[PDB]
């Protein structure tokens, strides 16, 4: 299961890079979807699900393929250290609250009260889960 | 289970193959048509512009001058030398703006501050400083025509001519490109009419012309299993469907229904007066064809099931049906032989109400609409076209010897020559009356076409649109010099099929638009309430909207939420709102003069009103029969601008996307080989190319920057000891931009 | 003429709005008669200082401006600044910036209380407003409609108005006076405060000019749905003096002194103020009368329409309101030109006059026998006709008429005559571009087109060659209004002949209606546009909507003696309903645009060859008279583009006056002639009956085997068809 805004997206990168818009992409665009998408895959990885996936005499892969595929390859790239990462981006370890508002309302996707309510730490928030 | 299309998109050389020859008859005399190059000429003018603001330069008054238009000639100087490839060519042209830049930066420090804020975000500055009425004011002709002491080529007259209310008409590929996909951005203010108190121009058409003849010609090919390409044997089968006439549900045109004990119909479809079998076989075919590729094709209407195709005596037909009301008349249509054909097929009762159905209710309605324009634009994208939905007339008159036939042209201006703004269609709601959009979805899947039949010569693009094919000609265009007459109209010889492909997708969506307001129409009519009215009306302008939204995310796979957004940038659904409800009920018909201009004042805010001489019939409206009404008086423009402006954004955003995306993948190849040691370049040069392709992004679209900005650490890392200070403030947003996202996501999961 | 206009106008009409959304569109936020009333069932919380009266101000300013440019046209003196500069010296752009400072007023009000203190608090939050809305549009309006941050200054302290300086500089002339004027309607002494402003706005423009300001707010309040007060300069009303409050007072022996309460003086009434020699020498109002109200309709109708959702519409939609303001500005504009002259009967041409049937008696004749025409003259059974009697005959003949006079015999007779002629034809313009024969021409068109010879297809075939083939058109349309040079006497022969043809062709051939604005491409030196550019400005110049005096006769005599429709009639005109096809087609530098509302052109469409053309011969009832002159841009040559916007106004005095029989006397020799030859085969009274008459139509109408009956048959047709 995967949210709506994934699929979308998803969707939106499969689209942009099925060049001949026969609804499927050939085996030499998928790394490139991939590192849009945040997954950066090894040589010996791309070259493991270009082998296994895309090895039934056709070399294309359609949409839900597709979304197997990135569901398979998320389910063992969730570790926390990329919200860390993404939460470091904003060395104290307190990250100013008036800053939060301005982001969550100015940028990426547009609750905030449940934000404000919250409050701010950002490794403690995010052991609170 | 695989999910996808039996065709494939690719790119031709010309679709000038077996094309009538470029010539125009008149009384006697054989005039050829020549095309004016398009890429060539804005290239000449573009160079000229560089000489005059060379010849500025020396003239050395700038202080003359106000500091708006130096900006404007700054900024697209500095876009131009980073779009420009070549390093002579870019040196020269920032040398030639390095002046502006010091006489800037010595006697204007606010506007110098504000060009520089402008050039930390894009390597095109230009394009976000003209998101505005700016790009009404065309700088680099009004230099051109200051500094250039002798008269223009005839071609570049032409172009000068043609392109001549926006400056952004000059701009190379990239640039052009980029421009006008960010025109649709929520902080864009710009919309293509220019207003003053002479005359109001709307030239949206422009933007579109100006994008079509950029684009080179397009080819489907279709694969040996598609429905056009295999052969399928005969239809072999025994079935004889058993009538009697103690079922019959009643007569439809020229179909008998009969009902089934399972409460399914089952229609027989008896052969027409003039067509042959072929029509019914190729009915049966194409209905087996969609019905097994269904789950491929995941289209969503309920498809007829077709039992058998064959023949039967007339007689039984007229013993059978003698009962029925409509006996009578459903007599004439059938042919006069003495045997005839039929086709039979069954189908659920819902196939047989039409879209437009007063009967259903708004979601069932909403419902309906969202699956026959799903369906529509799936199957266009698989290669079939439905040119026959609607029968749908701009006029009547003298219909044979025009060269439209009197059929309704969706993106009229584009074309033809000299043509400005979408015509009156007559007998609008008779149009509509028996569209091929059913309750359950699509329908009379026989009357469909290849779409190959529009990229290349063939009995319906011939039958329609000779004009296109042909050439344009007109007195103006003939030069005695070399007995030609030249017009950049006849270059589309080489791309008519990427025009018609466009034209088709907005007469779908003009099919939808006409099915909407006759049930809008047919329900209000009985009602007293007018906020139940209006609010009937609001939300069905919101389900138009809605449809057109769907048809931009079909073709380009942009979420629907933001292709919705986009549209309702530069259309405005309050004005289509009130438009609509206007003009298709016949209440405007009993108004005076003065009540009538009244209401046309809040119809069209802050735009010209509609205009006609004309007389109302009371209790119709506009009609020329005097019995049916019609959209817009005879011989002017349709009163629907609202409708016209958004099937125009429709395409210009489809066609656009799909040339940006091409620009994108251009240059992301180049970045690529830089950063792989193909080319041998600085660490500058690999910079400029990854902000250039940071800059032909999608708006609004975000996985792309991402792509880019991965580009850009990588090109950082091959090049640790170089600076970045110029490229470091629009890569920190994006990642900043990446870190709120993930945050969003992670917090709206939990 | 600019293209900036406050109707049109983005920029100006974002900050309206802006105001209106923020400040104007709000209730106040205190207790001095500062309730919000109710229109048609909707709120308008500011119905003294809201929206309408804000964008009154603004077209006031405009419309000041304009009249400062006429009057300083007309050759008058205005007042001059602390520079030499005049109100008529205000640019597009300086309009601009004034206008949206107008915008912000009266935005920080928040009551209606009138004391000091509240006033110079109100000004200093509208100056806030002014500034604050200028800092949040800076990146649109400091480099483009503000020259830098000084110039917003200075227009946030006019704004702020802390000293009473209403004369520095234009902008504060324009912004105060248009506030103060705006309150004629409410002031309960009207005639006081009409001087009052009357006298304080003609130092700067004029009383012509004043006039015109004056009149035109009235239809400006008429428009927004605001009660007009009337004038009376009888008014029996204590005078009140505007500047303060002290009222004028008599002495015991009767005259002005130069409260009091005094025993025995009574304060001077309007009445008496109006008639003292200081003020009626230089007030065009002083007894005259103003009738209030909206004309034509009693108090209770009044009364229901001021009292109306309308109402709320104006003070609550920034563009109904704007659309208001402009159609009353362009009927202010329409308006004086009808008032100059006498009104039109119908809008109908005129019958056929006696010059005129015999003029198409000729051509049918000339038609019907090709033989007839010589190397150059005509002799027709006894009468030489040259050049200058065609020529005569295009300049004082109303060729539509006379089509209206012929059959289709003349369509079908067009074969035999260009059958006897094939001769040559030159291009008027543009010299070397290679003739052609005009017989040969026409006998392959209708061979290669029309090989039935049905009469439908002839006409459309010559509407076709009259709008297609310049080396035809050029030379005819050069010929018929007089410009040609060096032209045979076979072309002009030509041009007689298919003009009259050509019109009857479009009248039986064409089936759309009028429209209502038609658009003609000319191209032209620039020596010539500059002196059609100063006859359109004097036509402009002197045309103004009147108060009190009458200017009619000033404006007469200027169109009269200046007018520029001459270049426009005696040919069949080609015209188009959208100026797009002007400009891309022809690119012409000058470019004609008719309104014609009335339908007073009678236009007739050009069959598809080309939706959008029209050819218009203009009737000799109409006049066109110029009522703007725009500057447009520029052609694909880099040439300046005019527009001149004409109205098509029908009177009788605009009837040309020529003298009558230059057509018919050579009719009646023709008769004569042909009498007397008959007479003299013959060898009785009637033939020295009919020849003693000579050259007198009237006369010869009053005076009038077998072959020869039939002579006298066919001369008496002729003369019952002269006197019909
Ligand atoms: N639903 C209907 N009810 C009544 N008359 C109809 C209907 N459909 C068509 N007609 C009439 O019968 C004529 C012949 O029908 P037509 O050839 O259009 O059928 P069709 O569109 O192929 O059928 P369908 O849409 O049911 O598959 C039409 O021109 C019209 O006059
Ligand atoms: N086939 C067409 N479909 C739609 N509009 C048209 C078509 N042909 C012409 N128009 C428009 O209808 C109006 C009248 O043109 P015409 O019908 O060609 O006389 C103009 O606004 C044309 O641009
Ligand atoms: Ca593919
Ligand atoms: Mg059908
Ligand atoms: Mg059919």
């Amino acid at each position: 299961q995967l949210t709506e805004e994934q699929i979308a997206e998803f969707k939106e990168a499969f689209s942009l890079f099925d060049k001949d818009g026969d609804g499927t992409i050939t085996t030499k665009e998928l790394g490139t979807v991939m590192r849009s998408l945040g997954q950066n895959p090894t040589e010996a990885e791309l070259q493991d699900m270009i082998n296994e996936v895309d090895a039934d005499g056709n070399g294309t892969i359609d949409f839900p393929e597709f979304l197997t595929m990135m569901a398979r390859k998320m389910k063992d790239t969730d570790s926390e250290e990329e919200i860390r990462e993404a939460f470091r981006v904003f060395g104290n370890g307190y990250i100013s609250a008036a800053e939060l508002r301005h982001v969550m309302t100015n940028l990426g996707e547009k609750e905030v009260d449940e934000m404000i309510r919250e409050a701010v730490n950002y490794e403690e928030f995010v052991q609170m889960m | 289970v695989k999910q996808y299309y039996f065709a494939r998109r690719g790119e031709t050389s010309t679709h000038d193959t077996s094309l009538p020859p470029p010539v125009k008859v008149l009384s006697g005399r054989s005039i050829p048509l020549k095309e004016i190059p398009f890429e060539a000429t804005r290239n000449e003018l573009v160079q000229i512009y560089l000489t005059s603001i060379d010849k500025l330069i020396k003239s050395n008054k700038l202080n003359s001058i106000p500091s708006q238009q130096i900006a404007s000639h700054y900024l697209f100087l500095r876009s131009l030398a980073n779009s420009e490839t070549d390093g002579i060519k870019k040196n020269q042209i920032l040398s030639l703006a390095k002046p502006l830049g010091t006489y800037l930066a010595s006697k204007e420090p606010h506007v110098w501050k504000m060009i520089n804020e402008l050039i930390e975000k894009s390597e095109y500055p230009i394009i976000h400083y003209l998101k505005n009425n700016r790009a009404h004011s065309n700088f680099m002709l009004a230099l051109i025509h200051e500094y250039h002491k002798e008269p223009l080529t005839k071609n570049q007259s032409a172009f000068v001519q043609k392109f001549r209310d926006s400056s952004v008409f000059l701009f190379p590929n990239p640039i052009y490109t980029a421009w006008l996909a960010h025109s649709y951005d929520e902080d864009s203010s710009f919309n293509p009419m220019f207003r003053e108190r002479l005359s109001t121009n709307f030239y949206h058409s422009t933007l579109t012309d100006n994008l079509l003849l950029r684009t080179e010609p397009k080819e489907v090919t279709l694969s040996s299993e598609h429905h056009y390409k295999k052969e399928k044997g005969p239809i072999d089968s025994s079935f004889r469907y058993q009538m009697s006439s103690d079922r019959l549900l009643r007569i439809q045109g020229r179909t008998l229904l009969f009902s089934t004990p399972q409460n399914d119909v089952v229609a027989v479809k008896v052969q027409k007066k003039g067509e042959p079998k072929s029509t019914l076989e190729e009915e049966f075919e194409m209905a087996d064809y969609l019905l097994k590729h269904q789950r491929r094709l995941d289209v969503h209407s309920k498809l007829p099931q077709p039992l058998g195709q064959y023949s039967v005596k007339k007689s039984e037909i007229l013993e059978i049906s003698r009962g029925s009301l409509d006996f009578e008349r459903f007599k004439t249509l059938i042919d006069d032989s003495k045997d005839l054909e039929v086709y039979v097929y069954k189908a659920p009762q819902s196939y047989f109400t039409y879209l437009h159905d007063k009967n259903q209710d708004l979601e069932d309605l909403t419902a309906s609409v969202k699956t026959n324009v799903h369906d529509l634009f799936v199957l266009l994208r698989e290669g079939i076209v439905f040119p026959q939905l609607a029968d749908i007339f701009h006029t009547h008159f003298g219909e044979d010897e025009r060269e439209d036939k009197g059929r309704y042209q969706a993106l009229v201006q584009l074309l033809n020559v000299l043509q400005f703004q979408l015509g009156r269609i007559d007998k609008w709601q008779k149009a509509v009356e028996y569209v091929n959009l059913r309750s359950s979805g699509l329908a009379d899947l026989g009357d469909s076409l290849p779409i190959t039949s529009l990229f290349t010569s063939s009995d319906f693009t011939k039958h329609y649109f000779s004009e296109l094919l042909t050439g344009g000609y007109h007195p103006t265009f003939f030069d005695k010099s070399s007995g030609t007459a030249n017009s950049l109209f006849t270059g589309k010889r080489r791309l008519f099929g990427n025009y018609l492909y466009l034209n088709t997708i907005a007469e779908y969506l003009l099919v939808i638009q006409l099915t909407l307001g006759s049930y809008g129409d047919k329900v209000t009519r009985d009602m007293m309430d007018k906020p139940k009215k209006e609010a009937v009306w609001r939300e069905l302008a919101n389900v138009m909207f809605t449809s057109c939204a769907e048809a931009i995310h079909i073709m380009t796979g942009i979420p629907q939420s933001r292709a919705l957004t986009l549209l309702k940038q530069r259309a405005n659904i309050e004005k289509h709102f009130r438009q609509t409800q206007f003009w298709m009920t016949p209440d405007y018909s009993k108004l005076d003069e003065d009540t009538l201009q009244m209401e046309q004042y809040s119809i069209y805010s802050g735009e010209p009103e509609y205009e006609f001489t004309d007389k109302l019939v009371s209790g119709v409206g506009l009609s020329v029969d005097g019995v049916h009404q019609d959209l817009g008086g005879y011989n002017r423009e349709s009163p629907l601008r609202e409708l016209e402006k958004l099937l125009y954004a429709t395409v210009t955003l489809i066609e656009g996307t799909m040339q940006l995306d091409k620009e994108f993948f251009k240059q992301l190849e180049q970045v690529e080989k830089i950063l792989s040691g193909e080319i041998k370049t600085d660490a500058n040069s690999c910079f400029e190319a990854v902000a250039q392709l940071l800059d032909l992004a999608r708006p609004g679209c975000h996985f792309q920057k991402r792509l880019v900005l991965s580009y850009y650490e990588e090109a950082k890392l091959k090049y640790p000891s170089a600076p970045t200070d110029a490229y470091d403030s629009r890569f920190q947003v994006v990642a900043r931009t990446n870190a709120a996202i993930t945050i969003q996501r992670f917090w709206r999961e939990a | 003429g600019s293209g900036f206009s406050l109707y049109t106008d983005d920029t100006v009409k974002a900050a309206a709005q802006y105001a209106y959304d923020n400040y104007l569109g709000k209730p106040y936020t205190g207790s001095v008669e500062s309730a919000p009333a109710n229109f048609g069932g909707r709120m308008v919380y500011r119905q003294h200082h809201g929206l309408s009266h804000t964008l009154r101000t603004m077209a006031y300013a405009e419309l000041i401006v304009e009249e400062a440019r006429k009057a300083k046209l007309r050759g008058e003196t205005l007042g001059k600044f602390k520079d030499g500069r005049t109100i008529a010296d205000v640019t597009p752009q300086e309009l601009k910036k004034i206008m949206i400072a107008q915008a912000f007023f009266v935005a920080g009000r928040d009551d209606e209380a009138s004391d000091a203190k509240n006033y110079q608090k109100y000004h200093e939050q509208s100056r806030d407003a002014f500034l604050k809305y200028v800092k949040d549009n800076e990146s649109t309006l400091i480099p483009d409609v503000f020259k830098d941050q000084e110039d917003v200054n200075f227009y946030a302290r006019v704004i702020e108005d802390k000293s009473h300086d209403w004369e520095s500089t234009p902008a504060h002339v324009l912004i105060n006076q248009g506030h103060m004027v705006d309150l004629v309607r409410v002031k309960q002494p009207p005639e006081s405060f009409l001087q009052r402003y009357f006298s304080s706005m003609q130092r700067w423009i004029g009383s012509q000019a004043t006039e015109a300001v004056f009149g035109i707010q009235r239809q400006f309040f008429h428009a927004t749905y605001e009660v007009v007060a009337g004038f009376d300069s009888d008014n029996k009303e204590p005078h009140l003096v505007v500047s303060g409050l002290g009222r004028y007072v008599i002495g015991e022996d009767g005259q002005p002194i130069r409260y009091k309460l005094k025993e025995n003086e009574r304060l001077m009434r309007v009445d008496e103020f109006l008639k003292l020699p200081e003020i009626q020498n230089t007030f065009p109002g002083s007894g005259k009368h103003l009738q209030g109200g909206m004309p034509g309709m009693n108090e209770m109708d009044y009364w229901n329409r001021l009292n109306s959702l309308n109402r709320a519409r104006c003070e609550n939609d920034v563009d109904f309101c704007l659309k208001q303001l402009q159609t009353a500005h362009d009927k202010a504009k329409i308006e004086p030109i009808k008032q100059a002259f006498q009104s039109s009967k119908g809008k109908e041409r005129r019958q056929p006059n006696v010059d005129e049937i015999a003029a198409a008696r000729i051509i049918q004749q000339i038609l019907a026998n090709p033989d007839c025409i010589h190397d150059d003259h005509v002799l027709i059974n006894g009468q030489k006709l040259e050049q200058q009697f065609f020529r005569d005959l295009l300049a004082k003949c109303e060729m539509a008429v006379v089509g209206s006079l012929l059959n289709d015999t003349d369509i079908g007779n067009i074969d035999t005559l260009m059958r006897h002629e094939k001769d040559t034809e030159f291009h008027s313009t543009n010299p070397e571009a290679v003739p052609v024969k005009i017989g040969e021409y026409w006998i392959n068109d209708q061979r290669i087109n029309n090989s039935s010879g049905n009469i439908t297809q002839k006409k459309h075939d010559l509407i076709f060659l009259m709008q297609n083939d310049a080396w035809y058109f050029s030379r005819v349309n050069a010929i018929a209004q007089n410009r040609d040079k060096g032209s045979t006497f076979k072309e002009v022969l030509i041009t007689t002949l298919m003009t009259p043809l050509t019109s009857k062709a479009l009248v039986d051939t064409s089936q759309a209606k009028p429209p209502t604005r038609l658009f003609r491409g000319l191209n032209l030196s620039e020596e010539f546009t500059k002196g059609l550019i100063d006859q359109a400005n004097a036509m402009i110049a002197n045309t103004t909507e009147r108060l009190f005096t009458d200017h009619s006769p000033e404006a007469f005599k200027q169109i009269k003696l200046n007018d520029l429709s001459k270049m426009s009639g005696r040919t069949n005109a080609s015209t188009t309903t959208e100026i797009k096809l002007v400009k891309e087609t022809w690119d012409s530098n000058v470019i004609f645009e008719m309104l014609d509302p009335d339908g007073l052109l009678h236009s007739k469409q050009v069959g598809r060859h080309t939706e959008s053309e029209f050819s218009v011969y203009l009737p000799e009832d109409v006049a066109l008279v110029p009522v703007k002159v725009t500057l447009d841009g520029k052609t694909q040559k880099g040439e300046n583009r005019y527009v001149f916007t004409f109205v098509a106004v029908k009177s009788p005095d605009f009837t040309p006056r020529h003298e009558s029989g230059y057509a018919v006397e050579p009719f009646l020799r023709m008769q004569a002639a042909k009498l007397a030859e008959v007479k003299s085969s013959i060898e009785r009274e009637l033939r020295e009956q009919i020849q003693s008459a000579r050259q007198e139509l009237e006369s010869l109408q009053r005076a009038v085997e077998r072959y020869d009956a039939l002579i006298e048959n066919t001369s008496k047709k002729i003369t019952e068809l002269e006197t019909g």
